[PDB]
């Protein structure tokens, strides 16, 4: 019930960038790092949709400011199911919950 | 060019489509010794300034000259995040 | 940028040809703390702002850079509808 | 745009080959209340104001914009004769 | 534009190559009065005004519209000397 | 152009890659009688201008128009290093 | 208030190498070695912004003395957000504190 | 042993304008007013070099905003001989010592 | 304080070669072994600086006489940061001081 | 064990705006002036790498501003050995410790 | 607060030449005598900046009377930094502070 | 028995550079600083010839850094005879005694 | 205020037949010696300017009959400035007093 933003780079150096410039633009929590092979990267960030869609915009024109660093796909998902945190990477952990 | 501190960010969801992917913050000025003015500015950010970190904000048509914000309604940009400002041959903002 | 709220409206029915369509607010720009300042602009507006509405207005010629507001005589636009503003991590304009 | 009461005239007889044909008026700013504020302004008048009427003047690059102020030395233009103001949903300069 | 008193002169011998020949002056602003503001402006000047005359001086974008000031880094400008201000009709620098 | 005067020096490692090689100083501005406002300005510096220098610094879309900074995002620069002031024909910045 | 740098390189001959010639150049503290998979492999140095970016621009220059070893994106981040310590690795271990 | 700053324009209009604009610019004093012949007037200014200099170089562009009036000879001297002041016209008069 | 020689392959059987004929080259001591994706697999040896250039030397030329076997990248460090020790596997373990 | 800046240059006015605008574009404090022939002079200062780097990139652009100066090559060394300062000519010498 | 100035020539009948018609132009005393190698001799005068300027003017355009000298940079410092006088020879020495 | 090590750059900047990464990357001293003329500048290391060869081998491809420098000659020495100690400026001085 | 005549020629034979034909050609005295780099090297003379100006043009011609070398530059200053004798190698050493 709480907003789900996704960045996947091309690249590590990349992917900080974009986990950076997201939780510096606005008031989300980074809560996800996942890696799904051939140096495909995804940073998760969670908050109020008002908060990720500006993050991941800010995010996405981020990586796009590295050298070699590319953006190959990008989704914000403003109400996911209750389904989706048990089983994705994408919930909330102990250790970030005082970014929340 | 003025220095000026991040104090927050600000979101806008109603804009311009030339205004998407810009990263809007909320500085501060800051006079020559280092307090904090009652003057703001939201200025965008292609530099990423965190929060409390003194940058360098230029205003006008200056904030249209780096490639990307050329056709975009910015009149305010981060141009510098600065590392020291050294007044009268003594550091004031070394960290 | 800065803050402002729109106020009320501005209309002139003698102008320029160019300044015809062009719907002029009436802002009052607010501090970093949220209170309404003596400072006010008349800016343009493309995107839709309504009555106590807290905005963002861009001033000089930045006012010109939106495929319709090139060759008019605006020093002043909204660029964005303030959705969000959050100062020192604590929220500010949420509602 | 800044809201302007005009309340005289400036003649320069002495002036660059591009200003001849100018009218020089002698704005004075008012506030949003509608008070005459101690800051003042010499615009270009390309649209007719008279003595005491309520305008809109523009400064910067946006008094250059309109075909016969191009490549003129002008930094400030009335661009609008105001014909009313409203104000918290109620009139102000209706007249 | 702004009336302003020229009050002197501002020599310059270090300085970059576009901004020979140029004559700096040293002007005073004045308010619609006609008293001394404590704002000043070194200012180009094209036409040739004297010590104690009274000039409008432009600001920004508009100092370099004069096809010798084009690639000048100036952003100020005398671009008439007042002959006469009427304020509310009745005359105030004539002389 | 405004005489300012070279306090210090503002040094920023993180930074546009446009701002690569521009000497970032700061400056406070003078007043005509030539003592410190409480108003200051970081500019950049052509010209070699060193601590305690009275120079003179042009602010908006001139300081991008000098063969180097034009695709660089500068709202302020040193154009010329002050030699002589000369108030109503007497000397002030002599030296 | 310390910033972030890293290099990602293609081949670990190559990453060594950046490593080494980062922590020689400068007072920066190497505290990270991600591998994202498809042989991208970073290291993230530490310290302060200045040495970071005198560290970044030498590692970088460093793979060519490595043959076939190339450099695929480098960035440096000026003060990393509190958020990112405990989600991305670029956090100081207690293995290199001796080294701060 | 002060400095002399000459204009020589091609008529008499554009000679007042040159020097006008020249003890206008700075704080020299225009002493001599010069006439050789086939209609080139010369005009001449003495002060510090600072503002020599400075008054010579503005007084240059002021010709060339006036119809018909070129710059056909310009030149400073910042320190001349005093074997220069009695037989050259370049001296200051009895009229011209209240703008010393 | 120890040189570190690395041999990068593609494949393993060309990286046991690398391995096996450096070790016999030269008194060093093969300590790590690292796969980073798509198929590239480094060998580590640690030693002198005069036994390490000579086993990364000869060690190179005996992949090449492996079929399908290439090396993608080979360097040797010849006096590393003890920085590098904690963070990359190029150190001693337990089980490999009996060669040191 | 401080960053070390070197400007070289042709020529000798070259040098010298070399010189004075690299320790006014940022603290750092000329030590070193040194002539290797053919018209070669190198600049040295030194300071902190905050420093230095922005006197060096300052100091480069301002030497091309000179006629007939320009710049051969040009370094910036941010953490130098110590065994650099007693051979080669870029220590703190007597006469500059007014400015360290 | 004396400005410096410099002109390189190529030759040293051209710096004589360059050298004494800087110091009779304006009121400049010559300070310094350089030789950097490859026939590039520069000379130094000190002034106040206006002087300065009118001698390097002055002395720039007088080599074109040495045949086979010419002129190869010149440059003029408004007020050079106090680091510049201990360690480029720019410097008031004690046979010259009788013309200052 | 200690081997010698050249590095002949043309340029200031480029053999500090050269200098700089001898000393950093084997464990050799920096014992000489040799100037020849025309913006030929040479260091000499000192040390085991298996620690020269990797200084060597460092410093050369360390010098493509340094923009406008170039690598003219390098050579190392297995021993050096004692003639060459006294003639030539290869010797160990006192200045350099205590990184042997 | 005694003139100085130079002649620079590429060359030692071509300047001991310049400086030998100027002293015979008329009464003036050698009195400088000047290497300034590139095979240039400059004969200064001092006497009368009836002298010097006899003796530097009938001491340019006598180059011309020597086979490799030649003229590069030549100057005769009538009077010179008494500050040019401090600071550039022309005044009267105490060896050529006795033909003064």
């Amino acid at each position: 019930a709480v907003a789900v933003g996704m960045i996947e780079t091309l690249g590590f150096p990349a992917v900080v960038e974009a986990a950076d410039a997201m939780v510096k633009a606005a008031r989300v929590t980074l809560v996800g790092y996942e890696k799904i092979g051939t140096g495909r990267v995804t940073v998760i960030v969670r908050g109020d949709v008002s908060e990720v869609q500006a993050s991941v915009s800010a995010g996405t024109e981020s990586v796009k400011r590295v050298n070699g660093g590319q953006v190959l796909s990008t989704h914000i998902i403003a109400r996911p199911h209750e389904n989706l945190e048990y089983v994705l990477p994408i919930r909330y952990t102990e250790e970030v919950e005082q970014f929340r | 060019m003025q220095m000026a501190k991040v104090c927050g960010t600000v979101v806008g969801t109603q804009k311009l489509p030339s205004m998407t992917g810009v990263k809007l913050l909320l500085l501060q000025f800051i006079d020559a010794n280092g307090e904090l003015l009652p003057k703001y500015e939201v200025a965008a950010d292609p530099v990423g300034a965190g929060l409390g970190e003194w940058v360098l904000v230029n205003r006008g048509s200056a904030a249209r000259q780096t490639e990307y914000h050329q056709n975009r309604p910015l009149d305010a940009m981060v141009v510098a995040i600065i590392d020291t400002v050294t007044v009268n041959n003594r550091r004031l903002y070394g960290e």
